[PDB]
């Protein structure tokens, strides 16, 4: 996508994050643990169904019988009826596959953003106490326990409580 | 020592396609073009005529398959492959016309032309019409002279439609399997049928000879039709060959009209047919049938295009 | 001790569809469809031709209303409801593929035909048609036979068209209000008109009858016509019930026509019209008329489709 | 937005900044005051009205009249006229709703972008003699007065001048 | 001390449009409209009739210039401005739709109707139609009275179509020059022809007169048709004037059709064709031809319109 | 575009990369040299291409005369006829118009985001051994020698390495 994180400088995605779409996986001193970031998912899944509500509707519009199955119309009329069918046919098959495709790319395209959005935010949240490794993880050098790691996933983690130790660990 | 960040994946996941790449993978996704038939006429809440064996064109002149349809009422009118317009074989011209102002009708409620006449006969019968023996078109009268080789004498009728709505109507022309034939029912010359409506001028002459059997019979009769607006008035001169109307057609408002060969299904609800049911759907397209009608999903070419509903799956 | 980057917000902002989301706040916005309409017609800068009374068909052959209107020149003509293409009661066949030549004709130049006659009356008029007592159409000619049941002799009158441009042709068959009142005018026996262009053949008998009084006469005048190409020739035959041409017409150059009920304005420019006005106006659709001609922004359903021309709004 | 500044990691907008689209409001030792940054703010301006220009325009296609409200043509010529000017409404309906539906999702995300951009060099500016906030905010270590602040609106601050100064305030 | 990041630039590079801004330079960009046309019929491969003088619905009466296209085979069918349908002169009624059936016919197969005859002349010719003297149209018999004046005895003809797909039957009926010369082929009195098929009644009455000199003869034939289903049977009853089918044609499969007035070509394929050539060209879209027919590009107004296929250019 | 880099904080294209679409010209103590990014190019290259074998097809839809050059129909079914065709050459030229246009905005922005992409990787693998400069440059305060800088263009210059020295040179 054009963001470059998912399929990009992140590896793969997580078969093991059934709780949502973009989350966290942590280590430190507990071990390792998995969690789901909900307003990044939702921002997604929000923007997703408000397109399918859009697309997913059809036209009140009433059309009638212009020609006839049982009993074959005079044939002049009849060609110019469906050279004109047809016409229409290739607009609307050329419109439903122009919509699908473009939509289908900015959808990508969405979901990649939104990735590169909630990496943003964590690295801006944390400041100088920790850095890019470049997989999508962030090296921290000062001790981050479980309790830790919860205050990032919930933007309360004060950056400048660990300043000093952080920044003399570099 | 560290955090990292990361996204869900599936073993299986849909492909699709986008401006740039024809089948990349993404976790969900969901179709846009409608392909199931619902196999019935789904006619749940709609005032329904299904015509059968009466042929829509039959409920103006009213042979006796369209006897209980002289003045139907219908959201939704049903033409079928075994129905038939005439009784005595002949046919309508503008037929196709015709139907299409009656398939969105709303139905059709009869009112007598008040015809009546001195010098002829009014009740010619045939064996095709069949009502306890030989009948005619209800809604008609088979005009002869008086008795064999009699002058038919030059006639003069009107019309004048009072009503607030355009009347329907429909008049027609006999042809006899022969020259000796015609002058039988209506006496020897040049028989002259005309016509003359505010916006409509026309005239008939009729045309004796032998025609295949059709029901067993090589006679015809041709079918003619205007509309009469409000107020204006029609006139009929004829020497002869002249079936006469003895009702006048309104329509009673709003209908469609489809063909198909399934059955009615009253617990079923559905807008757009088509010959071989209901589409039931909210998709925006459809590739089931391009003759569809009432309100449908557009038509298109494609089989499928399913539209992406999550990320590209990227797993391990 | 800091500096902080922002963007611009309103208390008032408009909202608009996206692909995601409906109704979405952004700061400044703007209409795509078109609703305003001008009630007049705009005719700045352009030869306007307002028929008023006069038919656009009986430009070509001239009752009383359409005098003034024989030989008009136009990039722009106009028809009304009150106008009329006779004043003998008839009418034309192919009424509306001629109505569609003349209104992108750029208007008529009428020239002589050179029909000349012998044994036979040429100056037949009615009270339907008035100038200073009864007159006929200006541009024809009501042919007859020199006294009453006289037999009209079978005629031949050709034309070449000499000129660069298809003629137009235009001929009438009288239809008399009985099969006496034929033979009186024309003498008895079966008339037979018939026409032979490179490209055209047809045949026409009259037929007699009564039809309802318009302009309290039950005759009728049925008008034909047909385009002659240069150097070709056309042949009248005929043993009677002929309304000859007198005249020709050659179109001009190029129009465009419409069907209006309000005034003409030169005050206003405009290049899409309909029956109601003047649609003047730079945005790609509209939604005030869908039956429009000329140059126009694209008919749509919508009220409207209003288009961001800022930043989404997010004030505090 | 795609960008993830406006409605993003800004919190909101500025009613006060009637003098752009994008600008500066600063804090020092002198006091309060804001700004517009006028590049940004036109590049905007100008993609916008480029839009505009494109789509506020008539064809020059002559169509004329088939059909006749004062003379109703033969039924059977007139259903199929009608079918086909229906036919034309719905695709022209279509058209109208996704141009604008896409061009405007287009714009929202253009205007965010132009956000992003105009962040990001003011970062690129300032380099290690600042840091970033996480609101939007560039929190400075040295003394930048209003002769300073106006360096950075020009594109002129030189920051090896304050380097030492803002290494050392860490 | 550094290392710096840049991409590529051109000194020329080419400009297009985007939503925003018209112009903007790109560094490579390629048409996505064709305007290359190959001024010939691109046939390689394909099973083609040049009819070249024979016009395409003489193919079914036949007269001398169609003689060896009377049972052809064709997968494309062109058709020449040089071309004639006629020998003595006439035309067809509903022209246009049957030269329809016809390009899509995949050519013609000819088989006898077995129409045979007593108490009339079968044999009439002429000067317009020379096959070493005078003939006539090969498909059709001109059926007379046995001599001048005589009597042309009321017939009756029937033929059943015994295959399995539609019959295209063909009938002439002659206009001679006079209501003399009419009389002296085929008898005194009114003359009359009908026609009777499942779905098909219609009647002819003929009319003499004076057409214009065309090949020198001043008579006319008018030629009519219809599609004779299977099983399905059609009778002729006339009095004279009538042009009789010999044969009957029945449709071989598919086929296309072209008006053009350029050179066929076997190296040269294609399936996008025009009267000016041959569109090869895998373009979505094209400027050549509007009426362009076969598998084609959609016809756009726009002469060009360049595709981004680089980044944009911004050299030094 | 976009991504603010191609036209944006890159000053301006190479006309002497003629090796591929993105690239690399570093200087050092051996002096400078210039190469070409496989992977970017790629990416971009591949992606317009598909955006082409999408677009260059024609449809397998055959369509007929139901007109005549050399003996006009019936001048009423030939108007109707006639503004049908002109009605459907309408909706094409707005389609194609649109479609080019929709398209190379993508393909703009497309080809700018990859530019930053390839920028973003390489700052990472940095990490606090270099310093954004503005121009789209690195300023690196250890010795990268050739041997060094095709280290970072094939993905495997070890920070760790230099950091210490890097990170005292300040
Ligand atoms: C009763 C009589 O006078 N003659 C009988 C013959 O007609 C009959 O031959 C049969 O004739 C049949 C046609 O008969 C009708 C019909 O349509 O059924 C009878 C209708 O009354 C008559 N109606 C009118 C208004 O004239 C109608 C009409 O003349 C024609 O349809 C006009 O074309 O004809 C049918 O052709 C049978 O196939 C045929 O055998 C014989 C045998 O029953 O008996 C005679 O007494
Ligand atoms: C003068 C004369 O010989 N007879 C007078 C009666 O005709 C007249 O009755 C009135 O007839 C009116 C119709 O008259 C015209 C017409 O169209 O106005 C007169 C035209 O000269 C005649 N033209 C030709 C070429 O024949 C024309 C034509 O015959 C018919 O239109 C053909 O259908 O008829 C009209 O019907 C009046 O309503 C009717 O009273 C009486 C009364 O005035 O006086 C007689 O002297
Ligand atoms: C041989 C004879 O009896 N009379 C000769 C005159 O006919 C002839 O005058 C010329 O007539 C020409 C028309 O002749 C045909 C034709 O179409 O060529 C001859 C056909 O046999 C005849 N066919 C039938 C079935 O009747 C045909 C037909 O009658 C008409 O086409 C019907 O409209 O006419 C042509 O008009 C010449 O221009 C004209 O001079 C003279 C001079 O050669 O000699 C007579 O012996
Ligand atoms: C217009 O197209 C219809 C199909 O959409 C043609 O009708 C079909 O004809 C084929 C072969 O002739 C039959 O197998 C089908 O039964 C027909 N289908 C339907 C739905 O009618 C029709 O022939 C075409 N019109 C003309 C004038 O050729
Ligand atoms: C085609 O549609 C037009 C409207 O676009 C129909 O004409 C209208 O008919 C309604 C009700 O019959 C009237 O109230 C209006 O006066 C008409 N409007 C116009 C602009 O004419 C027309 O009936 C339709 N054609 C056919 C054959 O039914
Ligand atoms: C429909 O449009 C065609 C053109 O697409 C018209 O035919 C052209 O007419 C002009 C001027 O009359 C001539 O110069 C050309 O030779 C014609 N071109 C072709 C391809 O035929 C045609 O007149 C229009 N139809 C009607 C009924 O007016
Ligand atoms: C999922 O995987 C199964 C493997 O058996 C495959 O057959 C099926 O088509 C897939 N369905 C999806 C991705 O919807
Ligand atoms: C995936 O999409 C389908 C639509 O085809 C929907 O019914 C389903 O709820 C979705 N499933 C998940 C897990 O999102
Ligand atoms: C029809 O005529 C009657 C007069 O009897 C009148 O009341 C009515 O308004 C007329 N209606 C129309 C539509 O002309
Ligand atoms: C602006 O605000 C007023 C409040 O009275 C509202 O009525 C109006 O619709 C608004 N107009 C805009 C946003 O253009
Ligand atoms: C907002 O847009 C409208 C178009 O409806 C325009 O006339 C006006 O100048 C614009 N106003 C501002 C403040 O940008
Ligand atoms: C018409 O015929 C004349 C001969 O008098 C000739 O000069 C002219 O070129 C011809 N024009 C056409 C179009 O046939
Ligand atoms: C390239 O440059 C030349 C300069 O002579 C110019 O004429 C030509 O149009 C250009 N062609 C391109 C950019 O394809
Ligand atoms: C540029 O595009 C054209 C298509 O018009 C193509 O033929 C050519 O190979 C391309 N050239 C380069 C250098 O990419
Ligand atoms: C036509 O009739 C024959 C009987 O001779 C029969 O075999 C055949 O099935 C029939 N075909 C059709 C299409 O009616």
């Amino acid at each position: 996508g054009l963001f470059g994180a998912i399929a990009g400088f992140i590896e793969n995605g997580w078969e093991g994050l059934i709780d949502g779409w973009y989350g966290f996986r942590h280590q430190n001193a507990q071990g390792e643990g998995t969690a789901a970031d909900y307003k990044s998912t939702q921002s997604a899944i929000d923007q997703i169904t408000g397109k399918l509500n859009r697309l997913i509707e059809k036209t009140n519009q009433q059309f009638e019988l212009i020609d006839n199955e049982f009993n074959e119309v005079e044939k002049q009329i009849g060609n110019v009826i469906n050279w004109t069918r047809d016409s229409i046919t290739e607009v609307w098959s050329y419109n439903a596959e122009l919509l699908v495709a473009m939509e289908n790319q900015h959808t990508i395209d969405l979901a990649d953003s939104e990735m590169d959005k909630l990496y943003e935010r964590v690295k801006r949240q944390l400041r100088e106490n920790a850095e890019e490794d470049g997989t999508g993880c962030f090296e921290i050098f000062h001790k981050c326990d479980d309790d830790c790691m919860a205050s990032i996933r919930n933007n309360t983690y004060d950056h400048s409580k660990y300043r000093e130790e952080a920044m003399q660990n570099r | 020592d560290k955090i990292c960040l990361g996204h869900h994946a599936v073993s299986n996941g849909t492909k699709v396609n986008t401006l740039t790449e024809r089948g990349v993978e993404v976790v969900n996704a969901t179709e846009t073009v409608e392909r199931t038939n619902i196999p019935r006429i789904c006619s749940k809440g709609k005032r329904t005529v299904d015509l059968g064996q009466c042929g829509l064109l039959g409920t103006i002149t009213g042979p006796p398959q369209c006897d209980q349809f002289l003045e139907f009422s219908a959201d939704l009118i049903i033409e079928r492959r075994e129905g038939s317009d005439v009784c005595y074989p002949g046919k309508f011209v503008n037929e196709e016309a015709l139907r299409q102002i009656l398939r969105e009708s709303g139905g059709i409620d009869k009112e007598a032309m008040g015809f009546t006449y001195s010098g002829i006969r009014t009740n010619g019968a045939t064996s095709a019409c069949r009502r306890s023996g030989s009948s005619f078109y209800a809604e008609m009268k088979w005009l002869l002279s008086n008795t064999d080789n009699a002058a038919f004498p030059q006639m003069t009728k009107s019309y004048k439609n009072t009503r607030k709505s355009p009347a329907l109507i429909v008049w027609g022309i006999h042809h006899s399997v022969s020259t000796a034939e015609q002058t039988k029912l209506y006496g020897s010359g040049n028989k002259l049928v005309t016509v003359g409506s505010s916006n409509y001028q026309q005239s008939f002459v009729p045309s004796p000879g032998a025609r295949p059997q059709v029901n067993g019979l090589s006679g015809r009769i041709d079918f003619h039709w205007l509309m009469l607006n409000p107020n204006d008035t029609v006139t009929f001169s004829f020497n002869g060959a002249f079936i006469a109307p003895d009702r006048a057609s309104f329509l009673r408002g709003k209908s469609m009209g489809i063909q198909s060969g399934v059955q009615v299904d009253a617990n079923c609800e559905g807008d757009c047919y088509h010959s071989g049911g209901t589409i039931i759907s909210n998709l925006p397209f459809q590739n089931i049938d391009s003759r569809a009608v009432g309100k449908c999903p557009r038509y298109v070419k494609q089989r499928s295009l399913l539209l992406a509903t999550g990320m590209k799956n990227v797993p391990e």
